RNA sequence: UUUUUUUUUUUUUUUUUU
DNA sequence: AAAAAAAAAAAAAAAA
């Protein structure tokens, strides 16, 4: 019989200085932190596809009700929660004809098909940005489903459907968000099925993407993402101590260049003078030769840590007192030695390795519910387990579906207090602006770093990418 | 009838909180009067407020803050409310609300110091919960109105019913404790007696080829059947190590390092586990990285060991519970076990389509909850048992590794309830 | 790609040993 | 060409 500690649930700050562990409840009662007067949404897609977007925006104007409100809070309407005008009136529409899609879509080569489809949308979006008077905060790309079916790797166009550049990714979404980076245009790619799904029909008659029970949560996740992409701050962390920078390093392969080249990208959060949080990516992608190195050479590690420390000093005035570098990979001494010259004497540099690989599964004795979320097993002063995914009473159910697995948090380098390290990762898991859920199973630095890397390893000609998450998620 | 909730407050300064509170109370079906949103334009405001407090005010809510203590209008409305409190004979008429942390309880206006206040300083949601509970207890009339929006809002505010409670709880893991190890890890230098082009994996007891030494916990002449050249081996050529020192990590030298000596123990333990599963006659499904062992149909009675079924029937697809294990020595000496489901169309032949197996596994696991996995896991492990407390791994003719069939139990100080 | 989660089918690198 | 301990890429399903 071994000890199993519990960490207090992290709270996130809302309007009026009010705090709440949940995000849906926090917005439903107090609203967002900042006020956006309105969202001018530009829509690019078919005439048929604009109807579904108009219908769904009109839908989310009214309150939305799900079957079981205790697990998922009901959606009270966009203006009710965000105090922001998001009307179907004033949507700048760009015409993407079905014939134009069919000209490119019906191609045997996946790569050229993806490139042509993405070019079709991006050219119109750029022309609208440059050559029109209307101002668009966020550009919703309503995309069909056959394109989704046949514009991603390992998709085989049927031979009966065949009618008729490789330096880019074969995936539509990644390449799309990659090529728009030099223009800094916030976008939101929507499938037509993810929108008003009920008209999508299968053989048996039931809807394929049945969201009837989960209408409220779908509206919650769409509204929060749209509000974030328009420049709104839905919530903010309250438990973060002053003088701490975090950083999250994730290594992504690059196929276009010979050898995977192991691009490394980082997501950074620290605090600002005051109380505001500064959650921006810190990506200068530092490419790493060798097939499976996943480890940074001293020059590139020096560049990464320097750029991270300057992005802190130029925003606060002084150096961080303690950096807590999170990573999915285990550091060897080569990067740490290179890091230590860059860090001055005052700074305390800490490296943390987080993993899902460890097969530990805590089943409780009786009752068809899983372990409480927040439980942690501290193996020793340097390593620990944390059940970030599990049962939490407020949402009335487990965040997982089957029995989950904890996060193997190991302080690979530096000293750090293990309890304090586990006190921050649990707080990290609450800043997911791409989704309005109770909490995420992985710390947001390693997640948004993963996204910002999956976007920047799709384009060959990207130079000095933007550091805002608006352009990435 | 008096069915209004007057909210006196600082109207230029305390405007935002008062607006939010009034809106929330209206959304709950509570009729509310307040100057900022209910006072009519172009009217004698004092006469209207007089009428509201004297005649229609069911309950009086005084928003107390640093500004609200000593400015004239708030005091005037409070005095009128006190007169109405005397007239109605209702000691609970005035319910002051404190939203200012800086507002010390010593310097509050005496007329409301005597009264009890509802705490809004730390959170505006616990205060709302307290107000609602007091109003339900004190029986303030509410017109139900929406009856769905209002009820679900009441659920959303009362968020409070579900929190962590302090209570010790027992949890069962999937870590099968390794109870004992053989005394010595032996490196027999068979050298030329061991064929260089031979498969050490085919040896009965588990043995790893390291340099020219054979890594095994077994006896020197225990491999004579597969190696006839080793019959003339000399036992003085062994470099046996005190296994406990390897587990501690104390032993380290040029011959073997600590990292590379414990890595050889894990492979030995895994191979012994595999050989035991071969001994137990359980069929195996080859996975991508590990291998998992699933139990046939008809091998055990009713396909249900103890009181837990391990193989069931689903459409034309028989589902089988299977486990895969791996030894790890970093945290503890343990044998981690992971659960899996594999499907057979006839009960003897596995389905060759990986996609079909994945889909069927998802279909069967959509509804397998905590005790729907734990009970099967403990049933399978108990079925692998040789005695009442553990089962042994055949690693030597005289050396055995006893792994318990009772997983390491965990204990948390906090819990919850249905 | 509204999501999140749990799986699985791949494939790799490093360490040392031959 | 083995092993164990550490790695990312990708499709599939179910519920959030």
């Amino acid at each position: 019989m071994k000890e199993l500690i519990y960490i207090e649930e992290p709270k996130i700050l809302f309007a009026h200085g009010q705090k709440c562990t949940d995000a849906r409840d926090g917005l439903a009662l107090f609203g967002p932190l900042n006020n956006l007067y309105g969202i001018k949404s530009g829509v690019i897609g078919t005439k048929q596809g604009l109807k579904i977007f108009r219908d769904y925006l009109d839908h989310i104007q009214k309150p939305i009700y799900n079957s079981n409100s205790i697990t998922r809070p009901m959606f009270p309407g966009f203006e009710a929660v965000f105090d922001c005008k998001w009307e179907s009136t004033g949507i700048t529409f760009k015409e993407v004809t079905n014939e134009d899609i069919g000209k490119f879509l019906y191609n045997s080569s996946t790569h050229k098909r993806t490139y042509d489809l993405v070019s079709l949308f991006i050219d119109k979006i750029i022309s609208a940005n440059k050559n029109e008077d209307e101002n668009v905060d966020v550009w919703f790309v309503i995309v069909p489903d056959e394109i989704y079916k046949y514009c991603r790797p390992n998709s085989v166009l049927p031979k009966e459907m065949v009618q008729t550049t490789y330096n880019y990714d074969a995936q539509f979404h990644d390449q799309f968000k990659a090529r728009l980076l030099k223009h800094t245009i916030p976008t939101q790619i929507f499938r037509e099925s993810t929108l008003a799904w009920r008209d999508f029909k299968n053989a048996f008659g039931l809807p394929i993407r049945d969201f009837s029970k989960i209408e409220g949560h779908l509206a919650w996740t769409i509204s929060t993402a749209a509000f974030y992409k328009a420049g709104g701050k839905p919530w903010k962390l309250s438990d973060v101590r002053n003088g701490v920078c975090y950083l999250g390093l994730v290594y992504k392969k690059v196929e276009k260049s010979k050898n995977p080249r192991n691009a490394c990208c980082a997501a950074q959060m620290f605090l600002d003078n005051g109380d505001g949080t500064v959650f921006k990516g810190e990506v200068g992608p530092w490419y790493n030769p060798k097939n499976g190195q996943y480890h940074l050479e001293p020059k590139e590690a020096k560049a990464l840590l320097s750029q991270s420390l300057q992005s802190y000093k130029e925003q606060i005035g002084e150096y961080p007192k303690e950096v807590f570098i999170h990573a999915k990979t285990r550091f060897n001494h080569q990067e740490w030695d290179a890091f230590l010259e860059v860090t001055p004497k005052e700074t305390n540099l800490v490296g943390v390795t987080i993993s899902k690989t460890k097969p530990l599964k805590l089943y409780k004795t009786e009752g068809d519910y899983t372990i409480l979320r927040g439980n942690a097993y501290v193996v020793n002063e340097r390593s620990a387990f944390l059940w970030t995914v599990g049962y939490v009473p407020k949402i009335q159910t487990a965040l997982s579906m089957e029995v989950p697995n904890p996060l193997f948090i190991e302080i690979n380098k530096g000293e750090a207090d293990i309890k304090q390290v586990l006190k921050d990762i649990l707080s990290l898991t609450k800043l997911n602006y791409n989704a309005c859920i109770f909490a995420d199973g992985e710390p947001v630095t390693l997640r948004f770093a993963d996204k910002i890397g999956e976007i920047l390893t799709a384009s060959t000609d990207i130079k000095t990418p933007p550091l805002a998450f608006k352009y990435y998620i | 009838m008096r069915n209004k909730i007057f909210i006196s407050h600082a109207t230029p300064d305390d405007n935002d909180f008062t607006r939010w509170l009034a809106l929330k109370l209206i959304g709950l079906g509570y009729e509310v009067w307040c100057d900022i949103l209910f006072l009519d334009k172009g009217v004698d405001f004092w006469s209207n407020i007089e009428k509201v407090i004297r005649e229609d005010t069911c309950k009086f809510l005084l928003v107390s803050s640093s500004y609200s203590n000593q400015r004239e209008g708030v005091l005037k409305e409070l005095a009128v409310a006190a007169k109405v409190k005397k007239q109605l004979k209702d000691d609970k008429f005035i319910i002051p609300l404190a939203i200012d942390e800086q507002l010390s309880y010593d310097d509050i206006n005496i007329d409301i110091v005597r009264l009890n206040a509802i705490d809004f300083k730390m959170s505006w949601a616990r205060g709302l919960k307290d107000i609602l509970e007091a109003f339900e207890k004190q029986k303030v009339p509410k017109e139900v109105a929406d009856a769905s929006k209002s009820n679900l809002l009441y659920q959303q505010i009362f968020l409070h019913d579900k929190s962590v409670i302090e209570k010790e709880e027992i949890y069962d893991s999937n870590w099968l404790s390794i109870l004992s190890f053989p005394e010595e890890l032996r490196f027999h230098e068979y050298n030329w007696m061991l064929p260089k082009r031979f498969d050490v994996r085919e040896l009965t007891f588990p043995a790893v080829r390291y340099k020219n030494y054979l890594c095994t916990f077994a006896w020197a002449y225990d491999f004579t059947y597969h190696l006839p050249k080793t019959e003339t081996y000399h036992k003085s050529k062994t470099i046996r190590i005190p296994t406990e020192e390897i587990l501690s990590g104390s032993y380290d030298s040029n011959f073997i390092r600590n990292a590379e000596c414990k890595r050889l123990i894990v492979q030995l333990l895994n191979k012994a586990f595999e050989l035991r599963m071969k001994d137990k006659e359980v069929q195996e499904y080859e996975m991508s990285n590990k291998t998992a062992y699933w139990l046939e149909k008809g091998k055990l009675e009713k396909d249900k060991f103890e009181k837990t079924m391990l193989v069931g029937k689903q459409k034309d697809k028989n589902w089988h519970f299977a486990i895969s294990g791996a030894s790890k020595l970093y945290p503890f000496p343990v044998l981690m076990i992971s659960s899996h489901i594999f499907f057979t169309a006839d009960g003897k032949k596995l389905i060759d389509s990986s996609s079909v197996q994945h889909s069927s596994r998802r279909r069967q696991g959509k509804n397998w909850w905590n005790n729907t996995w734990r009970t099967k896991l403990l049933a399978f492990i108990k079925y692998l048992s040789d005695d009442d407390t553990s089962f042994y791994l055949e690693m030597g003719s005289e050396e055995k590794v006893f792994v318990s069939n009772e997983p390491v139990k965990f204990k948390g100080n906090v819990s919850y309830n249905i």
